[PDB]
């Protein structure tokens, strides 16, 4: 139950991330004590062609 | 529901109850300039001012021009009346335009502030007691008080009809003045002269024979 | 134009405005401006030798500018 | 408040009600900061007083008959002597700059050292017309209104002179002789397309 | 007049250049017949040259020491000496057409951005939507001013990606 | 109420019955608010008194053979001296504007400082014609009616002068001599077509 709801839209707060200040869909949130449990999928790929990434609880905000 | 094009899809922004309350609503907006309600309200005020100004100007051009055709008056053409009037005048056109700009700017600024805030011109102790009469009615662009001295706007039964007679006529006047300009650049004579020339021979005196409106023919 | 009178008057005037008019403002601005030698003087208002040199320099520049302009005859 | 500069418009929240001459006129929001507004108040009062004295002097010289305000310093540029009220002044331009510089430096230095005092009182008010602060609010409004009017008048003096070459009294008489034919719209300088 | 230039209707170098162009065209025409295709084409070119020179002189253009027309870009000088047709009116004409194109493109992007696959609409143009927006773009200045006044023309700073500084 | 301006019409509810000269005439609803009605009432009484003085002065000056009301200030346009009842006055136009301005400013300031008083009494009524408030309402009606008639008469004076060129007494004699041949319809500007 920790973290954002699955399927919701969040804004990335990681400064070095390609999707900084961008909206992405929440895929899954790990229930353990991992550093980056939130899984976010994006519509636009980065320079490496990846569309998903892992972020911490404080690195994503419900937007 | 009267429409400007039977069968055409009327825009959704012109079908709302607020937009349908405007006079002369025929669903005519192909460019979609009135999609924004604030923009629609501003354009409604602009259309009302244009209607009244065009009606006054077209009347001042047509009635003296029609009386000049007969022996009632001797008013010159509208495109030449400015020079004739400024010749035997007490002031040059620049000084007159400056005084006009100041006098018009005062009332236009008051109307602008009323558009931004309806009824805001009724601030007590601001216009020597005349501010009580400067508050418009519930409809923007339709004030009472000093305006409308006959009180013909108090009767609601004819109110909706009266507005329909003001916008439509105004729209016609807006086109009339436009024609007055185009004809001046296509025939070189006044509107009454063009009307008489066309009535004398309509099958040969029209815009298809002036050599300007149809450059490919 | 007497050069001595003009120079003496300009220097005395600048020293007077620096000792009785702008001394408090200068002291307030110098303290708020934040190895050294303390030029302590017996002047009751703290007007030291450095202030004398600065105000005298300004007075001399003003006096020589006035003398120069008057010498140009215009 | 003294009134409303725009009837029907909301007054700015940064303008206090007890401030004299508060008409709510601040479209550019220059006095939004409280520190800037404090300096602007004394600056406006000082400007109004200086403009009142300047306009009064400019009108007095032309009314009495000693030229206009623009032709007054013309004696110091090409072999002349200053004449106050028709009496020859025994001071040249070199002595005037020293006296004025020292006097103004001392007076303005004391005023600056005071700490932004707008209404000193005491020695500056020997008649005691503002001894009580209750009635001083109405008298301050008259001072700020006359100051703003005098500032506008001095700006008009400079503009009308730069556009025509005549003094304020001479321009007034010309306008009275021909209002429609002699104004800012007929000088050929203000509006270039008229 | 302006900048020491002279009107093209009075410039001697302007008439000299017109005579030179007509002279070389006539010299080329002297080698052909009188009722052939090259003769008719050369005569048409000569008439076009004469009409162009007369139209440029009639327009009131200013010619320099070289006899060529010079344009006035200052709005004050152009409006004061009747040169607004050189650089003023074409300026506003370009601004209208350029803003027209930009507004139509922006409207198309905003319209297709809310679909399932906006990239597909970007490579395969939706002709009906593009035609409708192209026709509706005639009121682009009014619509743009309204969008700017409502605050919907720009995007917030928090919704735009930036580098880590 | 004093009467009905339009027979068959209902009097407005914002006009008090005890108001002098209340005929229920307010189609534009100008005095709808009570604050505006007070100022307009005082303004109407002041206008009526000034109009009565003006019309009486114009009629007396033209009946005594000292010119009409329009040619009275013509002495200061081409050079001359003002004459009152045939007696010369040595005051030029410059000294008249200053004295009139000072006197009118002081009198009007004293009148306005009372808070808009329409019927002061006391020093202004040394004969005590309105000592009792019972007969005060009747005389007030006569004053407002005579003032309204004087305002209409002054407007007629200005309009008839701008239309013909003669004075009020000269226009009355011309109309008495030829009523059908001399009226507003024969001046040439009131009716354009005829």
């Amino acid at each position: 139950e920790v973290g954002p709801k699955r399927g919701s839209l969040v804004k990335i707060l990681r400064p070095e991330s390609y999707w900084f200040n961008q909206v992405g869909k929440v895929v899954s949130v790990d229930q353990s004590g991992v550093r980056y449990p939130v899984v976010v999928r994006f519509e636009n790929q980065n320079y490496a062609g990846v569309t998903t990434n892992n972020y911490a609880l404080d690195e994503v905000v419900a937007a | 529901r009267q429409s400007w094009l039977p069968g055409s899809q009327i825009p959704a922004h012109l079908d709302t109850p607020a937009a349908q309350a405007l006079a002369g609503n025929f669903g005519f907006d192909p460019l979609g300039l009135g999609k924004d309600p604030v923009a629609l309200r501003w354009y409604q005020q602009a259309e009302l001012i244009h209607c009244r100004t065009a009606m006054a100007g077209v009347a001042g051009i047509l009635i003296p021009g029609l009386l000049t055709k007969a022996g009632a008056l001797n008013v010159p053409e509208w495109y030449d009346a400015g020079k004739v009037a400024i010749e035997n005048s007490f002031a040059p056109w620049g000084s007159l335009l400056a005084v006009q700009l100041f006098l018009c700017g005062f009332v236009e600024a008051k109307r602008w502030q009323d558009i931004r805030k309806p009824g805001s011109q009724g601030e007590p102790g601001s216009f020597l007691g005349f501010e009580a009469s400067l508050k418009g009615t519930s409809e923007l662009g339709y004030p009472g008080g000093p305006f409308d001295p006959l009180g013909l706007s108090k009767e609601a039964d004819k109110w909706a009809d009266w507005k329909l007679k003001e916008v439509k006529n105004g729209r016609l006047a807006m086109l009339a003045f436009l024609g007055f300009v185009a004809q001046k650049y296509a025939t070189g004579a006044g509107p009454v002269d063009n009307l008489a020339a066309h009535l004398k021979d309509p099958w040969h005196v029209n815009y298809a024979t002036n050599g300007v409106s149809l450059p490919f023919l | 134009l007497d050069p001595q009178i003009v120079i003496s008057g300009s220097t005395a005037a600048f020293l007077a405005i620096g000792r009785f008019v702008f001394l408090g403002y200068q002291r307030r601005e110098a303290n708020f401006d934040s190895n050294s030698t303390i030029f302590a003087t017996n002047d009751p208002a703290g007007f030291n030798i450095i202030d004398v040199a600065g105000w005298g320099a300004l007075g001399h520049a003003v006096g020589f500018a006035v003398l120069a302009i008057n010498s140009l005859q215009g | 408040k003294a009134g409303n500069w725009l009837p029907g418009s909301d007054a700015p929240a940064w303008l206090p009600d007890d401030l004299p001459g508060n008409y709510g006129f601040d479209p550019l929001s220059l006095g939004k900061e409280p520190a800037s507004l404090k300096r602007f108040t004394e600056s406006e009062v000082i400007h109004g007083r200086w403009a009142m004295l300047g306009v009064a002097g400019s009108l007095a010289v032309e009314l009495l008959g000693y030229g206009n305000w623009y032709d007054a310093p013309l004696w110091a540029v090409n072999g002349g002597k200053a004449t106050w009220f028709g009496i020859e002044v025994p001071f040249d331009l070199n002595a005037l700059l020293a006296f004025e510089f020292v006097a103004m430096a001392a007076a303005e230095g004391q005023r600056g050292d005071a700490g932004g005092v707008v209404y000193p009182g005491g020695a500056f008010d020997p008649l005691g017309f503002a001894k009580d602060s209750s009635k001083s609010g109405e008298l301050k409004l008259k001072e700020i209104k006359n100051g703003r009017l005098a500032m506008v008048a001095f700006l008009g003096f400079v503009a009308q002179h730069a556009a025509t070459g005549k003094g304020p009294i001479a321009a007034l008489g010309e306008h009275l002789a021909n209002p429609w034919g002699a104004n800012f719209a007929t000088n050929g300088i203000s509006v270039p397309f008229f | 007049d302006i900048a020491g230039l002279t009107p093209c209707s009075e410039s001697k170098a302007y008439a000299k250049l017109e005579k030179k162009e007509l002279k070389t065209l006539e010299k080329r025409l002297k080698q052909y017949e009188a009722d052939s295709a090259p003769a008719v084409a050369l005569k048409a070119t000569m008439e076009r040259t004469k009409a162009r020179f007369a139209n440029y002189a009639k327009a009131g253009l200013l010619c320099g020491n070289d006899g060529l027309p010079h344009l006035i870009a200052d709005p004050g000088l152009a409006l004061k000496y009747g040169h607004a047709g050189e650089v003023f009116i074409p300026t506003f004409g370009f601004l209208y057409v350029a803003g027209y194109i930009g507004y139509v493109g922006r409207q198309y992007l905003i319209a297709v951005k809310g679909e399932a696959k906006p990239t597909d609409k970007e490579i395969i143009i939706d002709v009906p939507l593009a035609t409708k927006l192209a026709w509706q773009g005639a009121g682009w200045p009014l619509a743009a001013v309204q969008e700017l006044q409502r605050g919907t023309l720009l995007e917030k700073e928090e919704n735009i990606t930036v580098s880590p500084r």
